[PDB]
């Protein structure tokens, strides 16, 4: 029994007719996708079909594979090639046959590190090849098989044997077939082709070798309940009873998030929206806690031109909680504006404002003209150029060593003023008070879903109750200490918790070489629900698809449970359920001067079977 | 073969745990399984008699 | 989840002169795979510009696209009567993929 | 097993794959268990392969069986004494199967061997 | 040449479920990957999913997990959506779009192209 | 949903011993249990014979 | 407990001269303030009046008692109400 990549049995697969000769011709061979490997067929008595490409974006930007095939040897080479939009081998005679096959399948091949060349692969012989591309392993197999069949696959058996485990090291997501046509936009012709694809899917096979070394059977343990019971008893033969295979479950259908209000917000429209800012040299620094802060509308909004986050990222801010957050606020030039990193010189970061090279904050920034300047320019906001020595970061003091700025309203971008906004998180031995905002969902019902009651998980499907809470009380909890109800944060209303529904199944079968019909018993499961094709009759053990309620008695042949049996029975054959019967009744003639006295004898001879001992082993 | 003998003696005790589970579960089973052969074995020799 | 953020709302311009949009994105996008579309109403949109460089063959020469990193860039550098209408940027180097918010170009 | 040790987890699951076969064998016991559970009950109740009926009219001599006999009249027909003694005994992947027989069966079988002892 | 055209308007109650169609004609509709774009009334744009229908397995966005469904016919060549459990806010106008060239890798999906051809636009209207 | 992968893997372990054994344990003391009822119904069979 | 000040308070009428009642009540939640200090000692606040000795006042008493580390079995009944409790240190 094994578990790997294979070809589900009884599917379609897709025949592709590559070139079509109705008249005129018709050419048209598709790129198509890599899932898990692929399964590829042939039958055509030529030589057409010689190779195969492999890669990603197929063009110069990455690497790419290519095999190819002239009926002397294989050549497999791993290059960085730029395959024309319609590639194909093209053999032109200078002569009939055996001539200078060029090559038109790329224009370019360079910075490439592979090549193998060995004994051909393609040697009416349908021929099948399965590839496959695992850690950087590029694995074949390949079989061909002589058939006579007029356009069909062959009913038969057959497997694969290894080629080639290739260790190259690209990724692959496409594929493509090549094809040699001719040489005789219309300056080529053809004959005919065709091919079957097919795609593998992880399943779990089971196996059978023979005394010698070939493969001869196998079974797939997905197809019907027969192939699930013989795979789980590890035999090709079932005998008469009823067997367990597996577990019967319902999946959730969506998912709920219910939190409480959005209330106390948290006053970040006072440091951004204000009619008077502060200066480089005396900031404006604000302490923030005991809020609610909506990140989420300062990243989403088209009006600020600058937001280079570094630190933590700004998408993940709505999910972290600290103790403290502080503000700055500085009216600079717009060359400046790059200067307030946690690496940077210059006069405004080394004399007037520093930052630590371990920030975990950002300078959300954005332009002001039109109303931060008048037509005088009101030259109020100044600066200072000198310094004894260099300022070390989060250090300012208040106090001609001071200059003004200009911000004449005709000037280019690059000194017309530019505010900007510093933010700062802190962490100390604190219950860290601030924190983000938390969404929720419209309360869907009645299905077996997943919920996030504020902060209780889990999955159930709820319902109205009549249970009465005391009005400080969240939820409830069973004797075995799980939780049985919940409160809407937002309705205050009672809900209850029930899990969806979950059991086993059995399999009922006759014996192996009588039928291949069986019946299928889902336990303790109400089939109104099942998702779930024959008759469906109820039982206290649960519900049977596939029997007869017969309407007699007899004895019973296979148990189910609560005085249910189960047997073969033949008026056509079929599978028939019925309740067991005990026996016939012997009413005995009773008087009070009557008796019964036998004549003449039998001697009878009967066996007894018993065990005494076991085997005697030992282990070191 | 291919580890330093300080980290080689931290992957074998999983090994050693795991075996010594696995040999104790048989030992156990097989005396549960042991006591009533002997019951068997004590209604055939009453048969006998 | 790449969040792309259009920074100016709307644009109002002048027949004959140059417009610049921008989309930043919130991480770096992967391989720099950009599209540009042009939408108007009561139509379905159309795409432009493929690859933050490439053009799709019939789209007039005053459309250009430029930038790489989280910074992309949109240009039309000689403005015409039909050229007013809504643009969005989409990316598609990784999963979901991911809109842009929009821009208004019009004069009414 | 698995449902108990690791609630619908898949990266769960597949560390719990690395134990080998300790689930299977607790499963086989808890099976084997609940076999014999059934086997005891037939081995007991089951020792006539016929069922007898007593008389419609009862002139034993002098003697009243009427408090062990059923009685045609409760819809559970039971005897007298065997009402007292039944109205006196009073999810993480947990099951509990029901039994093969039922309890009208074996009180079926209890009266046929009253039956047969008494004619 | 490829078009794809769909279904006509539809005015629904809350709590019931709806099922859109889109047919393609004149191209191999076999290896393309058919995607979902629903635009609501003064707004954006948002993804839905996308289905190759040679692999046969889609990509669903995590918000609508368990709402929605999509499947493909080969045989007429028809993409159906199916949308569930209806909300007063699913209320817009849904499209078709086409990504010519998509690969597979793993189970994932892989794009190199943009969404080149478009289909008409089905608006859903669900009040009561 | 609150820590990483690599580090995700070593507390779990902890969860899954514990509760192996704890499952095992009720196993064990079952089959102890059962071993005497049936002792229970082969008395109540002779007694009935 | 844990940077955590926790307040428990009930009301009810009573008829005694000077007692404590004897009967059973449970306290319910009133707050959870999460401060971050350090606390060791305690003072009761008197708004006296006004009327050295320029203040005056009519009367006070209260009581007092501390807590200790303890086990006990508590009852629930049919509705949402504690009804008794037993102190497993008693005899
Ligand atoms: C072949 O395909 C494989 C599989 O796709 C591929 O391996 C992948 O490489 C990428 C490289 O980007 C890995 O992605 C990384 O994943 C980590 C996981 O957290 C991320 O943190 C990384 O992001 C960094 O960079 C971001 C900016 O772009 C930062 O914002 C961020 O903070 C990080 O610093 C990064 O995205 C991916 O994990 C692997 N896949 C697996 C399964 O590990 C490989 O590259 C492909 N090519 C080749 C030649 O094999
Ligand atoms: C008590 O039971 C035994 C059998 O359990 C009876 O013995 C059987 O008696 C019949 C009748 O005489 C025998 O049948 C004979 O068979 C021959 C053919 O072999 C036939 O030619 C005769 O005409 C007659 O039908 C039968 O063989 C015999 N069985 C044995 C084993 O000997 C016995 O008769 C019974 N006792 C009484 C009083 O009926
Ligand atoms: C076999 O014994 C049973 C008793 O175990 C006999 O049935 C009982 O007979 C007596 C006498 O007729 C009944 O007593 C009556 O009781 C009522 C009160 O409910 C009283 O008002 C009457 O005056 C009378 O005393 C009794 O109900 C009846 N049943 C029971 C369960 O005791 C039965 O008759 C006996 N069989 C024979 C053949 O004698
Ligand atoms: C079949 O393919 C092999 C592999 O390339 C060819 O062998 C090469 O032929 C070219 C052409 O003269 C030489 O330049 C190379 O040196 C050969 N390589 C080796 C390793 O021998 C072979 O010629 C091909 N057969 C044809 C085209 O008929
Ligand atoms: C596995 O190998 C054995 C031995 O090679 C095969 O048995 C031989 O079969 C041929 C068939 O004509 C006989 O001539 C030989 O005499 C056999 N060998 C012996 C030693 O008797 C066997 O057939 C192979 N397995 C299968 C399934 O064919
Ligand atoms: C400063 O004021 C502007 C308006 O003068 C605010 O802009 C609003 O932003 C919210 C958030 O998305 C929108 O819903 C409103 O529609 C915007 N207003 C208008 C008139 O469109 C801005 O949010 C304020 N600043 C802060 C920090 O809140
Ligand atoms: C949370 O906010 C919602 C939204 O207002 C509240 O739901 C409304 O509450 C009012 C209170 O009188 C009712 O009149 C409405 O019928 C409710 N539903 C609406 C407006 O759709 C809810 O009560 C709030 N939660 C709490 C605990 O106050
Ligand atoms: C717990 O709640 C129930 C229901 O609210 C209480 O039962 C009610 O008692 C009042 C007392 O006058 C009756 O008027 C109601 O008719 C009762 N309810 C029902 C449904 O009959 C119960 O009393 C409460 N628990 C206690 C200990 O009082
Ligand atoms: C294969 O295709 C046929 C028709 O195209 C269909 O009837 C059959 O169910 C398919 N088999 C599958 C899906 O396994
Ligand atoms: C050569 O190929 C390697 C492997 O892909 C690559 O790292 C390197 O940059 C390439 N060099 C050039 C010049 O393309
Ligand atoms: C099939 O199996 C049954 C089960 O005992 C057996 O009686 C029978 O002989 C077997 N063979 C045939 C041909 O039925
Ligand atoms: C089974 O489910 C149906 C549908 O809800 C219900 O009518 C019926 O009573 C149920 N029966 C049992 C035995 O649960
Ligand atoms: C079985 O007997 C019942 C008794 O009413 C009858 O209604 C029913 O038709 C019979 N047959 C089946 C198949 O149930």
């Amino acid at each position: 029994s094994t578990q790997d990549l294979f070809l589900p049995f009884f599917s379609n697969v897709t025949w592709f007719h590559a070139i079509h000769v109705s008249g005129t011709k018709r050419f048209d061979n598709p790129v198509l996708p890599f899932n898990d490997g692929v399964y590829f067929a042939s039958t055509e008595k030529s030589n057409i079909i010689r190779g195969w490409i492999f890669g990603t974006t197929l063009d110069s930007k990455t690497q790419s594979l290519l095999i190819v095939n002239n009926a002397t040897n294989v050549v497999i080479k791993v290059c960085e090639f730029q395959f024309c939009n319609d590639p194909f081998l093209g053999v032109y005679y200078h002569n009939k046959s055996w001539m200078e096959s060029e090559f038109r399948v790329y224009s370019s091949a360079n910075n490439c590190t592979f090549e193998y060349v060995s004994q051909p692969f393609l040697m009416k012989n349908l021929r099948e090849f399965v590839f496959k591309n695992i850690d950087g392993y590029f694995k074949i197999y390949s079989k061909h098989t002589p058939i006579n069949l007029v356009r069909d696959l062959p009913q038969g058996f057959s497997a694969l044997e290894p080629l080639v485990d290739l260790p190259i090291g690209i990724n692959i997501t496409r594929f493509q077939t090549l094809l040699a046509l001719h040489r005789s936009s219309s300056g080529w012709t053809a004959g005919a082709a065709a091919y079957y694809v097919g795609y593998l899917q992880p399943r779990t096979f089971l196996l059978k070798y023979n005394e010698n070394g070939t493969i001869t059977d196998a079974v797939d343990c997905a197809l019907d309940p027969l192939s699930e019971t013989k795979c789980t008893l590890k035999s090709f033969t079932v005998e008469k009873g009823i067997y367990q295979t597996s577990n019967f479950r319902v999946q959730p259908t969506e998912s709920i998030v219910r939190f409480p209000n959005i209330t106390n917000l948290c006053p970040f429209g006072e440091v951004f929206n204000a009619t008077r800012f502060a200066s480089v040299y005396a900031w404006n620094r604000k302490r923030i806690s005991n809020c609610v802060a909506d990140y989420s509308v300062l990243y989403n909004s088209a009006s600020f031109s600058t937001f280079k986050c570094y630190g933590v990222s700004p998408t993940k801010l709505n999910d972290l909680c600290f103790t403290n957050v502080y503000a700055d606020s500085f009216v600079i030039r717009g060359d400046e504006v790059r200067q307030i990193a946690p690496g940077q010189t210059g006069k405004i970061a080394d004399y007037n404002y520093k930052l630590p090279d371990d920030f975990t904050g950002c300078v959300i920034a954005w332009n002001s003209n039109n109303l931060d300047s008048k037509v005088g320019g009101n030259y109020n906001y100044l600066y200072r150029l000198f310094r004894k020595s260099n300022l070390k970061p989060f250090e300012r003091d208040i106090s001609f060593p001071l200059q003004s700025y200009g911000f004449q309203p005709t000037n280019g971008v690059g000194y017309q003023p530019y505010r900007v906004v510093v933010l700062s998180f802190e962490l100390l031995h604190a219950p860290a008070t601030v924190c983000g905002p938390k969404k929720s969902t419209n309360l869907v019902k009645n299905k077996c879903v997943n919920f996030n009651f504020n902060g209780l998980t889990g999955t159930g499907v709820l319902t109205e109750s009549n249970k009465k809470f005391l009005p400080f009380q969240q939820f409830g909890r069973d004797i075995a200490d799980t939780t049985d109800a919940v409160r809407d944060p937002q309705t205050l209303e009672i809900l209850d918790i029930t899990p969806c529904s979950f059991g086993g199944v059995s399999v009922i079968t006759p014996g192996t070489n009588t039928s291949n019909q069986v019946a299928v018993l889902y336990q303790d499961v109400n089939c109104t629900e099942v998702p779930v094709g024959s008759n469906v009759f109820q039982t206290r053990a649960g519900c049977l698809i596939g029997a007869e309620h017969v309407n007699n008695s007899y004895e019973c042949d296979i148990p189910i449970g609560a005085g249910i049996c189960a047997s073969y029975q033949t008026q056509s054959q079929s599978i028939i359920a019925y309740t067991m019967s005990l026996g016939a009744e012997n009413s005995v003639a009773y008087s009070n001067n009557s008796i019964a006295i036998p004549t003449n004898f039998t001697i009878s001879v009967t066996t007894e079977i018993l065990p005494v001992s076991m085997t005697k082993t030992s282990v070191d | 073969s291919r580890l330093d003998p300080p980290e080689a003696e931290v992957q074998i005790d999983r090994l050693i745990t795991g075996r010594l589970q696995s040999l104790q579960t048989y030992v156990t089973q097989q005396l549960i399984r042991a006591a009533e052969i002997r019951a068997s074995a004590n209604l055939a020799a009453t048969k006998m008699s | 989840e790449i969040v792309l953020t259009q920074s100016p709302g709307t644009l109002s311009l002048s027949p004959g002169e140059r417009a610049t949009l921008s989309c930043r994105a919130s991480q770096s996008v992967t391989s720099s795979y950009l599209a540009w579309y042009q939408q108007k109403p009561g139509q379905a949109p159309r795409l432009l510009i493929y690859g933050a460089s490439s053009r799709v063959t019939g789209i007039p020469d005053r459309f250009s696209g430029s930038g790489s990193g989280t910074d992309f860039t949109l240009t039309i550098s000689r403005l015409e009567p039909e050229d007013f209408a809504v643009y969005y940027c989409q990316q598609y180097g990784s999963s979901p993929l991911t809109f842009g918010g929009g821009t208004k170009v019009e004069i009414k | 097993c698995t449902m108990y040790i690791c609630g619908d987890s898949t990266e769960c699951s597949n560390l719990l794959l690395q134990y080998g076969s300790f689930c299977t064998q607790l499963n086989r016991a808890l099976t084997g268990i609940a076999v014999e559970q059934d086997k005891n009950t037939q081995e007991v109740f089951a020792q006539v392969k016929q069922i007898y009926k007593t008389p419609p009219i009862k002139d034993f001599g002098g003697f009243n069986f009427s408090q062990i006999l059923p009685d045609p009249s409760k819809p559970s027909k039971r005897s007298p004494i065997e009402d007292l003694l039944f109205n006196k005994v009073t999810f993480n992947g947990l099951t509990v199967l029901p039994p093969l027989l039922t309890d009208e069966m074996i009180a079926q079988y209890t009266s046929a061997l009253l039956a047969g002892t008494i004619t | 040449q490829v078009q794809l055209v769909q279904s006509g308007a539809e005015v629904k109650k809350p709590g019931s479920s709806v099922k859109v169609s889109c047919k393609a004609s004149g191209g191999t509709f076999i290896n393309y990957a058919v995607t979902w774009v629903r635009q609501a009334p003064g707004q954006g744009l948002e993804w839905m999913g996308g289905i190759i229908p040679i692999l046969g397995i889609p990509n669903y966005a995590q918000k609508f997990q368990g709402r929605v469904t999509i499947t493909a016919d080969k045989s007429t060549s028809t993409a159906y959506m199916e949308l569930s459990s209806l909300r007063s806010e699913d209320t817009a106008v849904y499209y078709c779009a086409r990504v010519p060239q998509a690969g597979a890798a793993q189970g994932h999906y892989y794009y190199y192209y943009g969404m080149d051809v478009w289909g008409q636009g089905t608006t859903v209207t669900v009040s009561s």
